[PDB]
This record gives C-alpha cells, structure tokens and sequence, in this order.
C-alpha cells in the first residue's frame, strides 16, 4: 500500500472533494503525525476541487494550530477551497507542479425554503463567510485586499507562474535533475 | 364537465371564484374574468376565497386589477382565507368585505429560498425584504392598524374566527343568510 | 362522456351528488351548485352523500353555504357517510334527513400531521384544537346529544346502520321504496 | 367517441350497462341513469352485468336504489357475474332474473384487510363480521337457500354455469334467442 | 372550458395576454394573434405581461412581429416582468407603455449553457457573445440609455419598481385607474 | 382550444406555419394543408419558419410537396430557421424568401448514429453519405453557391444574421414592414 | 383541431394519408376508410406513404382491403416507404404507382423474435419462414423480377432512389409536377 | 489507523451526525477510557452539525457520569446539540479554534398523519424536549434563561468571541 | 481455494466475458507464470461467452509473447472473441472437451449520436476490426480466407468435431480411462 | 467452516442455480479432488433448480472426465439440469433422500430480436440442444428414448421411489442406523 | 496477487479510465518505486480508453518530475489522454504490442447553466486546454505542431505502425525469440 508508506514517512494525501468526512480524516491525521514528532515537517498534497466552507475553515486551523509547519504542494488542481489550502501553507514551502492551474471564486450557497427572517440570517452569514475568505486570501497572499475584491467576483484561473506573481506560491518545480 | 356549464352562468351572473392556490394561470384567470366584466361600469363583481395561498407576484397582480377596474369588487370568505388570500379577502372595496360564519383566516410573513453566488443572495435578500415590507404596509393601509402592529402579529401564524377577524379588522361584516 | 350529460339533466330537476371524498375541488362545485339552485327561494335541493369525508375547511365551506341559501336541504346517505360525509348529513334542515336503509354511518375524531419547529407545532396544536372542538360543538348542536356524550363518543370510531342512527339523532328518518 | 353515442342510445331505450368492476364512480352514475329513468313509473329498465365485483359499499348503494325505485328492474348476465356482481345480479325483481347460457357465477365471502392500532384492529373486525353476516342474511333472504348453507357454501369460491345457478336459485330462467 | 371562452372574448375586443414563461408555442401563438389582428391597420392593440422570462429567439420573434405591422401595441406590465418580458414590455410604441402601481420589473445579461468538442464550443462562445451585445443595443435603443451604462446596470440582477422604471426609461407612464 | 381557432383562421388567409421541431406528424400536417390550399391554380402560400431542424425525411417531403405544385410558395423566416428550418426556407420561390431583421440563421451537416453488424453498418454509411452529398447539391443548387464552397462552410455549425444571409444568397430580401 | 378538419376535407375530395408507422389501429382506420370510399366504384383513390413500415398482420390486411375492393388505388411514396411501406407501394394498381424525385425506398427482410420452449419455438419459426417466403412470392409477382433475384437482394437493407426504384419495377413512374 | 492511536492517547473524535449509533460508540469510548485510568482528561473534538436530542441527553449524562475531567475543544462547527455537548465539557476546559462557529436553535421534528390526541401528546413531548434544552444551556452557561428563550427563537449564529462572551466556551486558542 | 492450487500449476481460467480487468488479469498472470518458469508450458481454459475486441487483442498478443508454449482448453463454450482465443494456442495443443460448442460470428457494435464524418470514421475503423479479425482466423486455421468471409457472415456453430475438421482445435479428449 | 471440512473427505455441494461460476467452481473442485488421490471416490450432492445448458454440458463432461467414481446424492429438489448431473453418476452409486424430488423437461430458450435467418440458426441450435439432452437422458437410464421424448414434452415430476423405478437413482437411503 | 508481484518488479499498470483517483494511486505509486530505488527505470502499461485533463496533467507533470527513467508500453488501446502517457515516457523506451491502437483527438468538454461571462471564461479555459494538449503533442513527437492541429480536429486512429512512423513510440514489439 503506497499510501501506509506515504503517511509512514510524514505525507499526508488531499485528492478528493472537502466535506465533513474527509476534514475530519486529515484532521485526525494531522493530530496524529504532530503526536508522533512535534517537530519535524508533515507535507500535504493538494488534487482536489473545492468544497463545504466549514471543512475549509476546519482543515485551516488545524494546520495553523500545530507546531509541526505544512508543505503544501498543488498538483493537477486545486480550486476554491483548494486555492486557500494551497495558499495556507507555511511562508517559503507552499509549491506546485509545472502544469498545474489554481481557480478561485466567491463560496456558492444554496439555503432550503423558510420564512424572510430566515433568510436574511443566512444572507448575512453568507455575506461574513465571504468576507472571512476574502481575509484569508489577503493575509497569505502580497495582493492588497480591493484586487482581491476585483478578482474573486466571478472565476479567476491562474496558471504555476500567474500564481506565483499572484503570491499563492513560492516555487514552481521541474524536476528533480 | 358540468362544472364549465355552472361557472359560465355563475360569470353571466357576475360571480367570480378562487378555490384554488394562486399561481399565473389562475391569476391571468381571474384578471381576464375581471376586465371582462368591467364592461359595465356600474354594476358590482362578487368574489369567493377559499385557498391558502400563493405566489406573491400572481396574488399582487390580481389586487393591481381589482384597485383599477373602478367597479366595487365584494369579497366573501368561503372557508379558508390564508396568505395570499386573506391578503386578496382584505383588498375588496371598504365596506363590502365579508366571511361566512365558520371561516378561518390567518396571516404570516412571506417564504421563499435562495440559490446563487454571494452577489445574487445578496440583491434577493434585499428584495425579499423590500416585498416584505411592502406587504405589511398595505395590510397596515387595509385593516386601519399600525405598520408596527401588523409587523408584530406577522412574525408568527396567527389565527382568525369570523367574530376576531372583524373586531380586528380584516373583514368588514359577517354574512349568515342574506 | 355519459357523466355530463346525466349529470346536467339531474341538476334540471334539482338534484346533487357527493360521491366522492370532499376537498377544495368538489367544494367548489357543491358551493356553485347550490348558490346557481337558489335562484328559487322557495323550491328546495336534494343531497345525496356517500363519501368517506374529506378536509374540514371544504366541508366547511359546503355546510356554511346551506346554512346560507334560505332554501330547504334534503339529504339522502346512500352508501357510506363517514366522517366529514356524516358531517353534511346530519347538517341538513330538521326533519328533512334520511338515509336508505342498508346505509353506513360513522363518527370519529378529525386527524391531521404536525410539522415545523416549536412554535410553529404550539400554533398548530392549539388551532387543533379549537376546530375539534367546534367540530364537537356542531355536532351535539345539529344532534339531541350533549357535548360530553359526543366527545366520548367520538373518541376513537363508532358504526351504525340506519335505524340506530334513527334513534341516535344523527338522521330524521329511514326512508325505503318512497 | 362511438362508446359515448351508443351508450346514449342504448339508455334512451332504458338499457343500463356494468360492465367494468364497480366502485365509487360507476355507482354514482348508475343510480343517476336509475334515478333519470324512474321519472317513468310504469316502464321496467334492463340491466347488463359483466363484472367481476367491487367495494361493498357501492354496491349496496346500488342495492338500494334498485329497491327503493317503484320500477322492476329485470337483470341480465352476460360473461360472468362475481362476487358483487352475482349479488347485484340476484337483486332483480323476482321472476326477472336472467343469464345467458355461456355466463358463469361466482360467490365468496367478502374480503378486505384493515390495519392500525389494538382498539382500531377490534372495533373494524367487529364490523367486517357484521357486514359479513348481513351480506349472508340479504342473499339467503334473495336466494331463499336458508343462511347455514349459504355460510357453508360462500366459505371459499363456488362456481355455477346457467341451469346450477338456476336450480340453486341465483337465477330465474336461462334466456335464448328471443 | 371557460377559459377559452373568456380567452376568446378578450382576444375579440382587442386584447392579447402573456401570463406565462416565454417559448416556442406561446410565441407562435402571439404571433398568430398579432397577424391576425393586424387586419384593420388603424386600431391599436394592448398586450399584458406577467412573465418570468424565456428563450432568446421566441421572444425575438415576437419583437420582430410586433414592430412589423403598422398598428400600434400598447404594453401593460401585470405583476412580474423580468428577463425577456421586460424585453417585450419596452418594445412597444413610444408614449404607450404602462406599468401598474405594484408591478416589478427586472433586467439582466442572458444565461445559456456549453456542450461538445473545442472548436463548437468556441463559435458557441462567439455567437452567445454577438447575441448579448444585441440584446444590449437594441435596449438601449429603446431605453434611451447609453450602451456602456446599460451594459452595466445589466451585468448583474437590477430589480425596479413602476417610479424607478418611469425615471430609468423602462416605461412612458404609471397606469392607475381608466 | 383558442390556438386552434387562431391557426384555422389564418389558414383561411392562405397562411401556414412552421414552429416546432420538424418530424412526421407536423410534416404530414404541412403537406395536408398544402395539398388543400392547392385547390386554387393561381394564388400565393405564406410559411413562416421558426424551427431548429428535424427528421431529414419528413423536410424532404416538405419540400418536395412545395415544389410539386403550381402555387407559388414565399418563405418568411421568424425566430431562429435553423437546420432543416434554413434548408426549407431557403427551398421557396425564388424571388419570394425573406427574412425578419432580428431573425438568426444556421447551416450545418447531419447528423445519426450506427448500430448493429459490420455489413449493416457499411451500408447505413454509404446511405449516410449519399444523404449528405444530396444535400450539400440542393443547397448549391438553390443558394447559388458552389457545391466544394457548400462543402467547405457547412462542415461546422455556420452562423448568419439578416444581412449575411441575404448577400450570402439564402434568402432575398429582409422585410421590415409591409 | 386543424390536423383533423383537414384530414376530414381531404379525406372529402379523395386523399388517404400514411404518415405513421403501420400497426393495428392505423390498419383499422386506412381499411375504415377504403371500405368507406369504396360506396363510389368509378372514381379512383389517392394514398399518400410516408412511414418507415410497421406490423405484417395489419399491414397485410391494408393490402387485402387494397385487392378487394374495385377502384383503383394511386400510391405516392414521398420522404420514405421503408419496410412494408414499400410494400404497400407496391400494391397499387399496374400504371398507377408513382414516387416523389427525393422519395427514398427500402427493401429487407421481415424480423421478430422467440421465446418459449422447444416445440412452440419450432412451430413459430417454421410460420416464420412460411411468412417469408410469402412475402418474397408477393414482392416478386408485383414487380416483375424473379424470386430468386428478390430473395438474393432482400437478404439485408437495400436503398433506392426515385430511378432506381422506377428501372427495378418498384413504382411505374417519377411524378414531378401536377 | 490515526482513530486507534488518538483513542489510545485519550482523545475522542466527533466529527459525524449524532444518532444512536454514534452516541453508542462516544458513551463505550468513554466508559473504556474512564475503567483504564480514573485520573487524566479525556479530550473530546467536536466537528458534527447535530442530531437527535435522545442521544444528545445521553451523551451529555455519560459526560456528566465520570470521573475524569472532559475538555470539549471546537473546531470547524458545532450547532444545535453539539453546542449543548461543547458546553457541557468541565468548567475551565471548554475552548474553540479561532474562526470557528457555534449555532444554537430550538429543536425541529415532525409526527406522522395520527388523530388530534396523538398530536397533542407529541406537542407536549416536544415542548418539555424545547424545556429541557433550555435547562441544560442555561446552567452550563452564564446568560440568564429568558435572555436565551428569545434568542433561540431563530437561528443563532456566535462566533469563537461571541461564544466567549456568552460563556459557552471559556478562552480561545489560536496555537496551542 | 482449488483457483490457487491451478495455479501453482500453470493452468489459467478465463471464465466470464472478455473486458479490460479479464485481460489485465490474465496477461499479469501470463507474465507471472512467464517469469516463474520461462519453458514450461501454460494452460488456459476458456468457459467465456465473449466480450470486448480490444481485450481480445491484448491477450492475444501476449499470448504470443510469451517464450513458452501455451496449452487452449474450450470446455463448456467459446463464443466470438473467445473462438480467436482458442484458436490462438500453440499447434498441436488445442483441445476441446465432447460436449462443446464454439461459436463465430462477424464483431458487432453500436455508435452514438454525431456528425456524418464522425460515423464514416467509425465505420472505417468498424470494417478494419472485421478484417483483422477474420485475417487472425484464417492464420491459425486450415480454411481459406475467403470461406472464412462467407461463413462468419451470421452466426456460425460449430460441434467439437465440427470445430476440429474446422481447424480450429486439434483433439477432443472423451475420458481418462 | 463445515463447508471445508467436507471438501476434506471429498465431498461438493451443488446447492446453487448452474452457471458459468457455480460450474467452474464445480469443476476446479473436481480437478483438484483427482489430482489429490485418483483412486478415491468423489460424492456430488446435488440440491439445485436448474440452471444453463452449457454450464451443465461442462460440468457432465468434467465428471465424466475424472478417472474416480462420482457418487451423485440428491438431497432436496433436482430440476432440469440438476436431474441430468444426478443420473450422470457413477451406475449403482446414484441416492436420493425419500421425500426428495426430481423434476425433468425440455429446454427453454428466449432470443431477442433479429432477422429471420438468425432466429432459424437459433432454433435449429435449439432443437440441437434438445436432441442432445434426450441422449443424455436415455444413455443413463433405462427408458426407451421415445418414453422420454413423450415424457419431457411437459414438466415430468417425479418421487424418490418413481425415480428409482424410472431409472435415474440405484438406491433410496432413509436412515443411517437400518443401514 | 500478480499486481503485487508486478509491482515489486517495478511495474506500475494503468489498465482503468483516467480520473483523480486513478491517477492519485499511479502518482504515489510513482512516489514510492522512485524513493525506494531512484536509478532503476519504472515500468507504466496502458490499457485505458482515456479521461480528464487535470489527471493527465498531474500524471505527466509526476512522470516527468521522476528521476528514474520511465518505459511506457501501449497494448490493446490508449485513446485521447492516455496517448500522451504513451508519448511521454523518456525517448527510446516507448514501445507497443503489434496489435495495439492509438487514438488522437481534441477534447470534449461540458458546462452546465451559467451567465454569458463565465461561459466566456469556460471557453476561455477550454481553448487554453486544447493548446497545452496540442503544445504537448508537439513537444513529444516527430510532427510539426501544425500538422497534428490539422489532426486532432477529427478523431484519428493510428495503428502500432502508424504510431511508430508518426513519432509516438519508437518501436514495435514483436515477440521472444
């Protein structure tokens, strides 16, 4: 199994869709590997679309509440929640492969029928999520907060080097020669 | 069925139906059976509710209609008047606003659902309460009371009988034989 | 096919059916046909039940117009009254109810579904009961029975044929080969 | 449709037919045809049978206003006549029942599961009992073949062609050519 | 039944009706009307819209019908005019257009959806582009408005009322009473 | 019911129409009502197209009826004329097509699908292609173009306005009023 | 509406339309129509083919119906006469069998299916092949060309257009224009 | 697995629906880790966006039951029961991510088609379940009761500070 | 489990339809059995109904990579795909038990909707898969190729002695005595 | 696992429908049972309703391959196929339990749609099928073959003691202590 | 298990459609040979009818990024996506089965209901995705890029030999001798 030797050495694997189950998981294996060794550095890979905000919110301060510091590496994809996964990483680590795309847009909401009151709370908690996003994307990027205001407005895809000068990223590997 | 028979002749006698939910077709219904009879200005157009409600678009275009028609419009509670039709029972002309004797009404504020990005939810949230706001100001207008009063006996469902109904305002007198 | 046209040549001779479980549809027939039929003040409409009930506010609605159309009512149960069905029956004018003599009656207690959230389900159970109690009310009203008698009875279910409800009060008379 | 101008024609000749199984809609029209023909006092209306039964409550409903008419109805079966069907088919007036000869006649006791709770369960099992004995009582009392061996023979399904229907008097007379 | 009859009546004064979504039949319908009605060129004809839209090319066609004949149409929005049905309701004749007092009117780019190998996808994108600025031009053609501003106000979901509508230049005139 | 009454209407003023999607009911409709209206050697047939295409064979015979009688046929193109809606509209008398201004125009090839064995699928494919070729040389022959520059356009979708069409060959002329 | 009144008119001055895939309804009303038309023994019958075949059974009746009567039947294959649609367009009278130049014929084989045990399997397809054969006997006598040669070409799906067909004995002639 | 490991630190992981089985599951891990060793914490993470109040009251009792002081730690959400279940960890222990919700709103059900004295019984149930919630909120927190009676009429969303303010958590964690 | 034990000695079932998993199966276990032992022979039994033409390519090819010989045993059935297969043996090592059938018939196949040019390719490529199909047949058999084009033209088939005069098989094999 | 420990004295159960797996199942089975001991008999219980014709021709011709005799019980229900594989046992070792039951009739088929010749090549392989299944039939029993063409035109249903007569079984087994 | 035994022989096999979890196993798969001896080559075999860009993208970007050399062998098929895999493994170890077929086309994509902009940068995206995939072509064959433009316009089937003359593979396995 090439996932026990992958999680065995300090890897934890991101390649599906964020939802309760699978925060929780890396969650719990988070926890686990900083149980293991408080210092040393747990790298997370990141193929997955995006997802559930509350899973988001969950995975990032998870990762921002242990000592152990997160390598994050795109590779293939890594779109709305995704991109912030990517972008939370520790400043000087947080890479992605040649051919990789980042896409980022505002969260998509869709609340079940009820009365006006209802509604306007929902409203507002969707309209503070948006701006909680819009913070995170600002304090882990070097682009100031109105042309992320700009950009997020509808969707935006950026390639290696587009995410790169955009400030998401710190390399861009090649190769290993 | 014979039901197309009774209903044309209860039209030829200038009475007009709504036992069913408001939706379009039967809003563009009752707004053609309305300008048709507004052909004679003078005489009167009876309207029976009995349904629970509808699509808040469909029941303002039916009031819209009965505002403009200038013939006195007399509604009669025949059973159930909820939502959009206590609303449409209320809108009848002062003073010909009527419910049978074991009628229910009830009112409550308007429901709805969103779907979108964060700009759409935005502008329909501001829009759901503009309409909101918009109702309870002419509940306000109809019945006499205050906006404040209506605004805080919609919050919830409330309940009407005949009697409370007229004490409180929503209908005008109650019919028991003629 | 057939339907219509037997149908319509009953209503020439002042005849009607409710053989089917009453709601908002066949109310609104029953209603139109009764206020089309009290163009004549003084001949009277003939009913002829035999459905399993149906929802309260059309039933409602059916028993608050003949209460309304100054024209005497007879009603005739066929098959089998139950519920709101027994309801219209026994709502007839005194002295002008009958049932044929292989029919069925039966009296229970209304049901319904509770759905929402606290609130919600506290206004609902409170407007249940007011209508059961009214329903009870109406019943030992139109009945020689007090309200205690028809609210134990009415506790789960109870069947009778025609000559026990002859001498219950539910009906005036069993009427055969008439 | 041809169904619609036959069907028309054939009832101006005071013909009726049951041809599918009966229930809540073909009864109601049935007594509307039976009722529409009894303005005539003195005529006799043909019924057709051919069907394989129905609920027991529409049936009695027929049942009923078959007796109640002061006209004979004079019945006949033609492709088979089963469980209502066979009691509706010996309901006719006495020396007017007839089947023809490739007809087959079916009799059972009546069936119909009920579900709920305890008292529930109790009390319609009392009354699928006393609808089981009266249907006993009301074919003996037609049949005159005693209610023990009606009880005994409608334990399971018994089957009858023409001259046994006739000797066990389900039937009056086998009919031919005319 | 009777709506055909009332929908027959109306068409006959003058009148047309639009109470629902905007597609190919409905449009073929309008456009059947129109021509029809377009026999006596002095009179004019007026045209109601409730609708929440529609497809791009029936909606077209019924522009294009509506500017080819010489006869005057007046458009009357009727409760909900949003998407295509505001489309329609400003392409009437300058000085006859008419909002009623509790009307909502809204206006935003098209939606539409992509499917199939690069190169179709591609002139679909060119073609959805070309067809948007279209839209855009010819509104503000009849709005009165710049280009770049209703392209900006139509970028996203602008909701209106009659007044906003009567100053924006969606609609000449409030409509209340004759 | 009105639709009926509309389009029978029109007919009596030689006018034909053509919404929907072509297969072989509304073709067989189409070549019906052309056949009857033949009955006069001498006078002029209106078809509007608003269609997205259909079954090959059913415009085939479409066309094919159009040109086998004497009347002349003009063709006017409302709404989208797409696929086989181009190809019939592009097939009436020359001289006689046109088009609304905001009418969008479409060419593209066929298109089906193969199942079964080899041999079978050999054969469906050499009909398949001689399907094609005809239609790429009908399309020259009527438009004026050349079959390799048929070819060579129609092997995407190809999308015209008015004025393309017209100086493409198409159509002739684009009405803007009568 | 439309379809069936001009169904009925051309159905008055001689036209019989088969735009529809052969089965049994269809077969009835074509055979309901021929014996219909047949009153008249002078004047010949005209019937349209534009089906891709259908049922044996049904169509082999509409090709009896065809034989029986003594007016001559005119067939004109237009769009497609596929399968038995070929067939019955082969079926007319010797001199009196036309097509449309961009009318499209196919011939093959007759398919169907087997289930059931050995013995019925047997039976059904020695029947099988007796209907095979019989439809290859028929197809060579009405065309002119051998069995064998019929049988040999009938093996799978063979196309023609309008010359073919007229050269190989499928139709008598190409009609253009009236 | 990192489930079995966690488990033998001592720590129990909540992250689905609260149901019967899950609530079977949380009251065995707690009963196990309390028989082991009687003295240490047990840390509790809770991530579930509630369930059903049967098992909400019987997790809450096996809490409340042993021995062992139970830190409840928030992080990614925690509304309607599992907000009763945070608040119910032992005072000074009770802590929350930072950008973290709690969501608090009285219970929602619906019964079967039944006759008016069935509804009637079921109303009265779950009047006396609303009650009871409003029990347990009110004495594992600060606000009195009649200030969360008219708050839990709608939907009530508080953030980490929110939440401390109220005193359903006890002091926030940026890292540990 | 006896699947093991024939196994171990070289013996291989193909005993459902030929798809992708069967054919990636049975070469792994062709080049497993090739690596354990490069000279002793391979068996494999064919109890299948059929299947997909691109599965039946890749095990033939194999089929014919390996270094040694391989041994074809058609027991209940071998229908289309699965024929070719049996056929493909090694001379001389085609076997068939007595009551067996083998069926041939020309490929079948369906395409969905598209454009003209879409179809004509397929139907290209349709008639390329016959070819090479009934050229396969004809290499492996002593029938020549234009029989072969006229027989498989419908469902042609064939008893075990019907098959060995056929040339398909080589011995029917009754009873070890 | 009781299921492995009679495979240990080598023993199978045929207690599920005859198709492709249950047959190769069975004939791995038998295969290995050979390989392990070729002189030591093999028991087959047989408590199947059916099933396909080619499984069963491949399952009838492994047992017939086997040098070791197979001793066939029937236990439950033996039904189409499943009464064909009981009487193709070794003669004189073939039991049925007394209450059991064997019931025997001609194939039956179903195709899909087609042209007229595939469903003749069709029928012709089924009457192929059938003829083979008569001479199966008569081979191992002693009845007339024109007995069994009249027999299996319908569902044949037949006791311990009339197949026992008919010729399918050797013995009837009731209990282990009357030996 | 064969994979088990094929895979401790440094052989990682590609028989399944191409989505994210496939290629996930293949790239840890990749991870875990290239770690446990990065100076032997990796075996890939394609069996797989083709799939998503974002996987190819990510499988390529991972193949390439190893530093052992990767030998990639075609049998049956390797349609669209999977070609690619064909074309991109190190030069002169790219090999087929003679059999073996290869498919070349442009990509299909879908979008769901949506405004006229973001349907504008769907297209966008998806022509920027047609270019990269023809860039990739280009970059791995003997064949200028307008040339293969021209041929990925329809689809464009190429047998063992075409694909050797084409410049996707560089030889034909035939057997061993």
């Amino acid at each position: 199994d090439p996932y026990a030797k992958l999680f065995e050495e300090r890897v934890i694997f991101l390649g599906v869709q964020i939802d309760d189950a699978s925060a929780n998981d890396v969650m719990a294996q988070l926890l686990c590997l900083e149980s293991m060794d408080p210092d040393r550095d747990i790298s997370v890979y990141i193929n997955s679309p995006g997802g559930s905000f509350t899973a988001l919110t969950a995975i990032y301060d998870t990762m921002q509440y242990v000592k152990p510091d997160v390598q994050t590496v795109c590779m293939g994809q890594a779109a709305a929640a995704a991109a912030v996964l990517l972008a939370a990483g520790t400043p000087g680590k947080r890479m992605a492969l040649p051919n990789a795309r980042v896409l980022i847009h505002q969260p998509y909401s869709e609340t079940g029928r009820g009365q006006v009151s209802d509604l306007e709370i929902a409203a507002n908690e969707i309209l503070r999520m948006r701006s909680q996003l819009e913070d995170m994307l600002a304090k882990h990027s070097t682009t100031p907060v109105e042309k992320i205001r700009e950009d997020i407005e509808r969707d935006k895809i950026l390639t290696a080097e587009d995410a790169l000068s955009y400030g998401l990223i710190d390399q861009v590997i090649s190769t290993r020669k | 069925g014979l039901g197309d028979q009774v209903y044309n002749r209860l039209l030829n006698e200038r009475i007009i139906f709504l036992g069913q939910p408001v939706d379009d077709d039967i809003a563009n219904k009752i707004t053609a059976q309305l300008l048709l009879l507004a052909s004679d200005p003078e005489k009167d157009i009876y309207l029976y509710i009995n349904s629970p409600g509808g699509s808040i678009t469909a029941g303002m275009a039916i009031y819209d209609t009965m505002q403009y028609i200038k013939n006195d419009v007399v509604t009669i509670a025949m059973g159930l008047a909820a939502a959009m039709g206590q609303f449409l029972l209320s809108a009848g002309t002062p003073g010909k606003r009527f419910a049978l004797p074991n009628a229910e009404i009830l009112i409550h504020q308007p429901s709805a659902g969103l779907a979108g990005s964060a700009s759409d939810i935005k502008i329909h949230a501001e829009r759901l309460l503009h309409t909101k706001k918009r109702m309870a100001e002419l509940t306000s207008q109809h019945t006499g009371q205050t906006i404040e009063q209506i605004t805080r006996d919609s919050d919830r469902d409330r309940w009407f009988d005949a009697f409370e109904a007229k004490e409180y305002g929503l209908i005008d007198d109650v019919m028991t034989t003629a």
